[PDB]
């Protein structure tokens, strides 16, 4: 066996099924979706005392803006792509990048790697924050299956935000940015944080007010 | 392995060969083309919400060649794309249409050069081809997965072979498209199908028709 | 290669690790007014040209990049890394942005084999000198404070014991010849070092003369 | 043996293709039923995360529908090899592309793979389907390594088996010209119904949700 | 030289005249200047005779290509939709799409130096001596007539332009391309 | 440019002009030598352009030499010929000008004349390409009897040469005149 | 360079001219115009040389090499398909006389690549002058004998009425059984 | 192909050359001729040129293709230099070859270890062997093939730099006789030739190599 | 890519050892060589068997009998023919019949090192023709291509190897060898290139034209 240009007996291929054992021990990272807007928290680990945390976040385009949490070589390779992607749709179209066109050719990416055997499947699976027009978050298998959703967390102990994930419809108080933030920092609970929708495209408030908004989940 | 990849034996005897025409024999689709004198016939059992009226084996090539078909049905199509490619490409270079056994010089080389170069596997296909030649006798050939451009007065192919070479030899001691069609339909009958031959205009290669089959079933 | 284990870990890379462990250590510390960068020179065999021989090297004029594991694959992706962030300013005055040299070296790290080596690159390039430890494994990361080699297994916890912020460059080279002074075998002198240093203002890379170093000790 | 794509068995069978069946066997459903006027096929996806949508059936032209089921990503995939089929005779041959033709594309498209040593299969059965008053109803299905095969209506993926004593019920089934789908939804006993009918001006259209509540109200 | 067609009350009606001078000199009287790419469509053709017979050859294959990768012969359309996409490609040829078509029982497409335009309700004339015969012939043009009828129309046509044309030649050759079965027509020569 | 090939009884002779002057036919060179030997029974004699001159007698001697190694039998003047036809052909550009001569036993006597694109001539007697050819053929044509012994086919061949030189001024100085039997060859230089 | 052919009651037959000409100088005193491609089958070339030995060889052994790889003897038409498309790929006509399962076929191929069948054909500068004396006595279904004498005259015809065109001729008779060669007509 | 051994060592060329000592043996000598060099066999003995020949060992059926290669070699030498090629260069050409194929490749080295020897003028007349392995050594004498030792170890217990040819041939003889049989050689296969400065004159049914076959007249 | 084949231990290539045993498991031919000509025979119900001879017509010389797999016959027949123009348009004559065995050896040799393929599988004769005289070559597997004043290939040759000298003891005569031949042998084919250059096929007619 050992390849994934093979399948099992089962019919299963197991090469692709070892990237989610590549992805749980990256941190978790959550996201909220209000009418308007979204809202993805990550969280950076520390390997010092003396270290600077990675920041999972990253902004792809004006109101595009990802949170990739597997081995982060890969992660840094799918932004390069999608970056360079978007910016040939713009230089191409004088025109944003739909959002959808981008996760469907980033998706194909992964299926063009997890297919071929000479090019492992990626240990990295994105989930895209974003909207053309109205708020989405996309999340993307390592594999060529990709999915839009409400509310997505991933990573460690992701566990605990997907349980509570029910707790809470997505937009049980979507009306309001700050309930929305405050729903994604009880959902997920230095640590990381963005904001993007209608009119303020993707932004990080990773700001020492960011650092004041922290209290308001003990405040 | 030796047996795991197309390669000699310690006996000196290829292998993954044999194993292709077990997929041939096992296909279980069993085929009788037999010649007739100034024509040619070839039969093959037409074998829920299936549609028959899609199902066979028999298959045109040119309008002068036909050629019925056994094996995985995949590689089937496909041999049968090369083999109009092919006739396309001689017709194209040189003006004459191509002789039957002219069409199995490319059916049977492109069948055989699977079987030295190890990556690509063995033809899983084989089956008769019939066509009026330049000389005006009709000619009847066959392939097998193993390089074969045979040759044959009559033939049999799939599941039953050299079972039914010694019954298909009553008919050669009786062997006009009545008195051939009759010896091939009741070839089926002596080891719904689907009826082909070369001289209904004696040298455009069709399909027998519909209404017309029970006749010699029933005659 | 890339046959992912069971565990989820990336097999071949993470074998890979090991190679940086063989590496002699250094020890490089930005700082409020630079970056200092240490390292043993006490690997020297006794018939080598006597210090003729670098861990410690340059990827431009205001870069500085001391290396573990094996010396080969280190100069081999200090060699590319010398071109391409000197082809980023093919017209344009401006130098690589430390972190964008250290993006460039990780993100090639990334995709033969697997390299077997570690870096610790530093420069000032925005107000304030940066430190960025390179990973096998292309994770890239930046340090306030750190340390490459197998010593700096244990000798990591020593800057843990003494790095502030706030030093003068020359106090960092201080603290930084007194951690990787307790890792070595011989009384440090110029032959057990090859520090360099990269100043707020000087901005320019510099290793030190031995003199110097005869005469902080 | 088995783990080759392409390396025969000692009895012929090809056990690595064979594992396909086994993934498209645990795989989402998704029945595409033929009318005696139109053609409906439908996916019953089981895959707070997104409920809201995750079609599974998508065309290559307004008319022609495609379906799938196994893994996401290679039948995906497969839908772009078939929109750029359909889109390159069109830029051919200045018409839309017969349904027949782009069947037997996708054959050798899908065949291609299992040849390849390296190279590994597609994972996904894949339903193509069209309807006109004068292009009569058809609805191909596609195991993988070729053999699409015509049909009055299939059931393809995990439960289908199951779904057949319904569909075997295709006088019923063909019965309908506009309520076979309120006969489907207790027959079954995310969801993806459609249209290719007189009413569908024979465009495909996903169904109407207030023409989805009639089926569900029905019962 | 002359190219013509005209449809009949049902089919097409083709025609042409075989001269192929050659470098204001004939060369070789009575060729064949209509052609049988199939049984269902014919397309005549006129300019340099080296590239039109080059290009006839290659559309005759990719129509056999399809005559059998779908057992409904093409329609001519798509045939002259390929003339078109090949000859784009400087090759040069001027050249008229008559057939019979299950989906359009007559039409009559006619390709320029390049682009392609159709006549579903006229007819198409093409070469040197076609120019003669726009005129005289668009004025005889009704939509009503049979194939005993329009016969005179091609012919005469032909010979008019035939007549003061140096380039076009004697014997012509027509088809009557009949809505139904077989629709053979024979060389015939007028003045 | 200047060379020749008289055929005999027992005998064939070849013979060349030995300048290779510039442009404005001032002579650079006296010494040059066209004529080549490529095997016991087989010349080459080279004209036009003398880079291509040298070139093209290189890849001979590559070629020949590396077939006669590869097949043992030395190679007979046809298959030299012939194949040397082919290597010109391939490309007009390589030679701006060449004019080959190729002459020897094979024991019948075997004459023949490339052009520069490889056309050739097969001759049964004499043939002389070069920059003086016409006189060449002129004195030639008439001077040559069919059969003679090889110092009066001598003193014909170099009356050709002595004739045609004083009326070209590029034709050179000397003569490499090559009597050859098969047993013995006899080259000289006349003035 | 005249080529002259004719078609007769049930063989080619093939004449032409035998002189080579550098533009103002002869630079031979005969050539060979009538290349043999089969044994029922022949070309005759006019144009530049080079161009026509190298063509005709290459027809050559793609006809008798593909003769040997199928069963059926070369039919003549694909010597013309071959020609044809290798001139059409980018200066030599050709005329060739083949007899086969068909008529006594024969073809005439232009410079530009172009081909056409003929009842009679000739091509080169003699081509006019042979057009002249040629199509003014043919008739259909002639004696082979009268193929022997005719080819000749209009050959002679188009020897001695052009500067470029002269020398001794050949004629052969392509019977689908047998080609006829003789090496000097004259 | 295959990697290095553990203890250091190649397993594929050793192979090979397991291959090449079991071939029939050919062998060398120099005299102030020119090189002989004998054979146990058909030809068995190739020229290169005029001025080199080789005598070749091992799977000879790819040596056909070393001796193609050769010879493109060498032309193509006198292709760039106007100069027939010194017989050195020639042996690094054909060990640049074995080089390329022994490392990098995934192609099977080949099974042959022939020996050659040529006069380039610039250093008298030349000898030389070649090994799968690419290691190529010159040689004044040489026993190459099955009892290289043995009969190697012959001349080496009896050989001078000079001899004539007429006397040297027939101490190749001694050897090359005396191993497989004192007369059997020049009763059956056999094949010595030389370069007294192009090529290899003598032959077996040679009436000179009744000298050789008189050798046993001289020995007995 | 791979070569497939490697070497042994022992030194030897196995897999061309292996195809060797095929050969010597496949159909068998003879060949012979008169000292004015060359015949080539072999041991050769539906099957129009008349399409079907180990016997081809390389050119109108040479003519050739391979022993193991047919289709391998094919392939290297048709690169040899295609060969024998190859050179015929390289130079104005044609092949010499050792030169062609030379170029049949390496496109034998290639496949048995280059990578990814398996070795041929058949051996082969090849009677001919040329300036030098009626030749007779025997192509191995291996790339080692033979002389041979006779041969034989296929199935059960040990025994039958050694019938076949007794036409040259006084029976290098054309005709007399056919009985050297056919009887060394005791369907069939046989391929006969005479005193004239070109070769032919005896017809069965013919072949009972020496049944008696
Ligand atoms: C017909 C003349 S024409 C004006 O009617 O077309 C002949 C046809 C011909 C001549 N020889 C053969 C042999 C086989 C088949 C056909 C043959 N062709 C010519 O007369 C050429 C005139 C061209 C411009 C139309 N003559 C030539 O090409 C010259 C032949 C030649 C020159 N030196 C020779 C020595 C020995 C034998 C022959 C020759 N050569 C050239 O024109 C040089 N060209 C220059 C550009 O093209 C390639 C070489």
């Amino acid at each position: 066996d050992t390849d994934n240009i093979i399948y099992s007996p089962e019919g299963r291929l197991y090469q692709v099924e070892y990237a989610s054992e590549a992805i749980k021990q990256g941190t978790c990272a959550v996201a909220i979706k209000s009418k308007d807007y979204v809202v993805v928290s990550g969280l950076k680990k520390c390997i010092s005392k003396l270290s600077f945390p990675q920041e999972k976040i990253f902004k792809i385009d004006d109101y595009i803006g990802i949170s990739m949490s597997g081995i982060t070589s890969d992660a840094k390779v799918l932004t390069k792509f999608m970056q360079n992607e978007c910016l040939s749709h713009k230089f191409l179209y004088n025109e944003n990048i739909n959002i959808e066109s981008l996760v469907r050719s980033v998706a194909d990416k992964y299926q063009k790697n997890t297919q071929k055997s000479s090019k492992r499947a990626f240990g990295v699976g994105l989930m895209i924050a974003a909207y053309h027009n109205e708020p989405c978050i996309f999340e993307t298998r390592p594999n060529g299956s990709y999915f839009e959703y409400d509310a997505l967390s991933f990573g460690a102990r992701s566990h605990a935000s997907k349980t509570y994930l029910e707790k809470n419809l997505h937009l049980f108080e979507e009306c309001s940015l700050e309930e929305l933030i405050l729903h994604c920092l009880k959902a997920l609970k230095n640590t990381a944080l963005a904001v993007v929708g209608k009119n303020h495209p993707w932004q990080e408030i990773s700001s020492l007010q960011l650092e004041e908004y922290l209290s308001k989940v003990k405040m | 392995y030796d047996r795991h990849l197309t390669i000699f034996s310690p006996d000196g005897n290829l292998y993954q060969i044999e194993y292709a025409i077990k997929a041939v024999k096992n296909t279980n689709i069993t085929s009788v083309g037999v010649k007739g004198e100034n024509c040619a016939v070839i039969i093959s059992q037409k074998k829920k919400l299936l549609d028959y009226n899609n199902i066979t084996n028999i298959y045109n090539i040119t309008d002068e060649i036909g050629c019925s078909m056994v094996g995985m049905p995949g590689d089937c199509l496909s041999m049968v794309y090369k083999a109009r490619s092919e006739a396309s490409e001689f017709l194209y270079s040189n003006g004459y249409n191509v002789n039957a056994e002219t069409l199995c010089r490319n059916i049977c080389d492109k069948i055989q050069v699977y079987t030295q170069h190890a990556y690509m596997r063995l033809h899983a296909c084989s089956g008769m081809i019939i066509g009026i030649d330049e000389n005006n006798k009709p000619e009847l050939f066959k392939f097998d997965p193993s390089g074969f451009c045979a040759g044959y007065r009559a033939c049999v192919i799939g599941n039953k072979e050299q079972e039914s070479i010694s019954v298909l030899e009553r008919l050669l001691e009786k062997r006009d498209i009545r008195n051939t069609t009759i010896l091939a339909i009741e070839a089926l009958q002596t080891i719904e199908i689907e009826v082909a031959i070369v001289s209904t205009k004696n040298r455009n290669f069709t399909q027998i028709s519909e209404k017309e089959i029970d006749n010699y079933l029933t005659y | 290669v890339n046959t992912f284990s069971p565990e989820g870990r990336l097999f071949q890379v993470e074998y890979a690790l090991g190679a940086i462990k063989l590496g002699s250590t250094a020890v490089g510390i930005c700082v409020n007014d630079g970056v200092i960068l240490a390292s043993e020179r006490r690997i020297s065999s006794t018939l080598i040209e006597k210090d003729s021989v670098e861990k410690l090297l340059s990827i431009d004029d205001h870069i500085g990049c001391a290396m573990s594991g094996l010396m080969a694959d280190a100069r081999t992706l200090i060699d590319y890394a010398r071109v391409e962030c000197n082809h980023y300013k093919f017209i344009y005055n401006e130098n690589i942005n430390i972190k964008s040299c250290v993006e460039l070296i990780s993100e090639l790290a990334l995709d033969s084999r697997p390299f077997g080596v570690a870096l610790l690159i530093g420069g000032v390039d925005k107000n304030g000198p940066c430190l960025w430890y390179t990973e096998p494994s292309g994770t890239n990361t930046r340090f306030s404070a750190a340390s490459i080699g197998s010593a700096q297994e244990g000798a990591e916890l020593l800057l843990q014991e003494n790095y502030k912020k706030d030093m003068t460059f020359e106090q960092a080279e201080i603290l930084a010849l007194t951690v990787l002074r307790q890792v070595m075998e011989d009384k440090l002198s110029t032959s057990n070092v090859e520090i360099c240093a990269i100043k707020k203002s000087d901005q320019t890379f510099y290793k030190y003369n031995t003199d110097d170093i005869s005469r902080i000790i | 043996y088995d783990l080759s794509v392409s390396t025969f068995s000692p009895d012929g069978r090809l056990y690595q293709v064979e594992y396909i069946y086994k993934s498209i066997n645990n795989n989402n459903t998704a029945l595409c039923l033929e009318c005696k006027d139109g053609i409906i096929c439908c996916c019953i996806n089981s895959n707070m995360i997104k409920k809201n949508s995750y079609n599974r059936i998508y065309h290559v032209n307004n008319n022609i529908i495609i379906t799938y089921s196994g893994f996401d990503g290679d039948a995906r995939n497969i839908i772009d090899r078939a929109r750029s089929e359909a889109n390159t005779y069109y830029y051919n041959f200045h018409t839309n592309i017969p349904l027949h033709i782009l069947v037997n594309r996708i054959s050798l498209y899908i065949h291609a793979y299992t040849l390849y040593w390296h190279m590994r299969p597609f994972a996904a059965s894949i339903i193509i389907s069209s309807f006109n008053e004068k292009d009569k109803g058809d609805i191909y299905c596609i195991e993988p390594n070729g053999a699409c095969y015509k049909y009055s209506g299939i059931v393809i993926g995990k439960n289908k088996e199951m779904f057949k004593t319904e569909i075997e019920k295709k006088d019923y089934k063909d019965i309908n010209v506009r309520d076979a789908i309120e006969d489907i939804y207790k027959f079954i006993l995310l969801v993806n119904f459609s249209w290719i009918c007189k009413e569908s001006s024979y465009e495909f259209q996903n169904i109407h949700e207030e023409i989805l509540t009639p089926a569900l109200n029905k019962a | 030289t002359t190219i013509i067609g005209i449809i009949y009350d049902n089919g097409v009606m083709l025609a042409c005249d075989s001269r192929t001078s050659s470098g204001t000199f004939i060369s070789n009287k009575c060729s064949r200047k209509i052609n049988r790419i199939n049984e269902n469509l014919y397309v005549c053709r006129s300019g340099a005779s080296a590239h039109s017979q080059k290009i006839i050859e290659i559309i005759k294959h990719y129509c056999v290509s399809m005559k059998n990768e779908n057992r409904k012969k093409g329609r001519f359309h798509e045939g002259e939709t390929i003339y078109d996409e090949t000859t784009y490609d400087f090759l040069s040829c001027a050249l008229i799409f008559g057939g019979y078509d299950k989906i359009k029982k007559q039409q009559l497409y006619a390709v320029n130096l390049n682009g392609s335009i159709i006549e579903k309700h006229d007819f198409a004339v093409s070469g040197s001596g076609s120019i003669y015969i726009q005129s005289y012939l668009q004025d005889k043009y009704k939509k009503f007539m049979t194939k005993k009828e329009c016969f005179n129309l091609i012919l005469n046509c032909v010979k008019y332009a035939m007549h003061n044309d140096n380039s076009s030649g004697g014997l012509i050759r027509i088809v009557n391309i009949t809505k139904s079965f077989v629709e053979e027509f024979t060389v015939v020569n007028t003045q | 440019g200047c060379v020749l090939g008289m055929s005999g009884s027992n005998c064939v002779a070849i013979a060349c002009d030995l300048r290779l002057g510039a442009n404005t036919f001032t002579t650079v060179s006296t010494k040059f030598s066209k004529i080549f030997k490529m095997n016991n029974n087989v010349y080459v004699g080279l004209s036009g352009l003398a880079t291509d001159i040298q070139t093209l007698y290189e890849i001979l001697r590559y070629r020949v030499n590396l077939y006669e190694v590869r097949q043992d039998a030395e190679m007979d003047v046809e298959c030299f010929a012939n194949m040397l036809s082919s290597i010109l052909y391939s490309n007009r550009f390589s030679p701006y000008f060449v004019n080959p001569i190729v002459v020897g036993f094979k024991y019948e006597p075997y004459l023949t004349a490339y052009d520069l694109i490889g056309a050739k001539c097969e001759t049964r007697d004499f043939v002389v390409n070069g920059v003086t050819s016409e006189q060449l053929f002129g004195m030639c044509e008439s001077l040559y009897v069919k059969d003679q012994d090889e110092n009066g086919l001598f003193e014909t061949i170099s009356q050709c040469l002595l004739s045609a030189l004083d009326r070209d001024c590029i034709s050179g100085w000397g003569a490499e005149v090559l009597v050859l039997t098969p047993e013995k060859i006899i080259k000289k230089k006349l003035k | 360079t005249t080529i002259c052919g004719l078609v007769c009651q049930n063989a080619v037959i093939l004449g032409a001219d035998t002189r080579a000409t550098e533009g103002p100088i002869v630079a031979d005193k005969n050539c060979s115009k009538l290349h043999y491609i089969s044994k029922n089958i022949w070309c005759a070339g006019a144009g530049v040389a080079g161009d026509l030995e190298h063509t005709t060889l290459w027809l050559q052994h793609n006809v008798e090499l593909h003769r040997l790889n199928t069963n059926t003897q070369p039919r003549v038409s694909m010597c013309v398909s071959r020609l044809t498309q290798e001139l059409f790929k980018y200066v030599c006509a050709i005329v060739l006389g083949g007899v086969d399962v068909n008529g006594p076929q024969l073809y005439g191929i232009h410079p530009h690549g172009s081909s056409c069948l003929l009842p009679f054909t000739a091509l080169g500068s003699g081509s006019l002058n042979a057009m002249a004396v040629l199509e003014a006595k043919y008739r259909d279904n002639m004696t082979i004998e009268e193929g022997k004498n005719l080819v000749c005259e209009a050959i002679c015809a188009g020897i001695f009425n052009d500067l470029g065109s002269g020398g001794n001729v050949d004629i052969c008779v392509i019977t689908k059984d047998s080609y006829q060669h003789i090496r000097p007509y004259k | 192909t295959t990697t290095f051994s553990p203890e250091g060592r190649l397993y594929q060329v050793e192979y090979a050359l397991e291959a090449i000592n079991n071939a029939s043996i050919t062998i060398g000598l120099i005299t102030k001729d020119g090189v002989i060099l004998g054979a146990d066999k058909y030809e068995k003995i190739y020229k290169i040129d005029k001025h080199i020949f080789c005598g070749v060992a091992g799977l000879n059926a790819d040596a056909n293709i070393l001796i193609n290669q050769s010879r493109l070699y060498a032309q193509r030498y006198l292709y760039n230099y106007n100069e027939v090629q010194p017989v050195s260069q020639l042996v690094v050409q054909i060990c640049d070859i074995k080089q390329s194929y022994t490392q990098y490749g995934g192609l099977r080295p080949y099974g042959v270890s022939f020996l050659i020897g040529g006069y380039d003028t610039k250093d008298g007349y030349q000898l030389y062997h070649t090994d799968p392995s690419g290691n190529y050594s010159g040689w004044f004498a040489t026993a190459i093939g099955t009892n290289n030792l043995t009969a190697s170890s012959v001349l080496k217990q009896e050989w001078k730099n000079d001899m004539t040819l007429e006397e040297g041939l027939l101490l190749a003889l001694k050897t090359l006789a005396k191993s497989t049989d004192t007369e059997i050689p020049k009763s059956e296969k056999i094949e010595l030739a030389y370069l007294t400065n192009k090529d290899g004159e003598v032959y077996q049914k040679y009436l000179t190599e009744k000298e050789i076959e008189e050798l046993i007249k001289l020995y007995t | 890519s791979f070569s497939l084949t490697t070497f042994s231990p022992t030194g030897k290539l196995v897999q061309i050892e292996y195809a060797l045993n095929r050969v010597s498991s496949s159909s068998p031919a003879l060949g012979i060589r008169a000292k004015n000509g060359v015949i080539i025979a072999t041991e050769k119900e539906l099957i129009e068997e008349n399409s079907i001879f180990k016997i081809q017509q390389i050119s109108e010389h040479i003519g050739i009998v391979y022993a193991g797999m047919p289709g391998d016959f094919r392939v290297l027949l048709k690169r040899a023919r295609k060969e024998a123009i190859r050179y015929s348009l390289q130079y104005g004559s044609e092949i010499l019949v050792k030169e062609l065995v030379k170029i049949i050896a390496s496109i034998v040799q290639e496949f048995t090192q280059t990578g990814g393929v398996r070795p041929f599988g058949l051996s082969l004769l090849i009677c001919g023709v040329d300036v030098y005289g009626y030749h007779l070559y025997q192509i191995d597997p291996s790339g080692c291509y033979f002389n041979w004043m006779a041969t034989c290939v296929g199935k059960d040759y040990q025994n039958n190897m050694s019938f076949l000298e007794k036409r040259y003891n006084k029976d290098i005569e054309i005709e007399d060898a056919i009985h050297t031949a056919i009887l060394t042998l005791k369907n069939i084919e046989i391929g006969v290139a005479y005193d004239n250059k070109p070769f032919k096929i005896l017809t069965q007619n013919e072949i009972k034209d020496y049944l008696i």
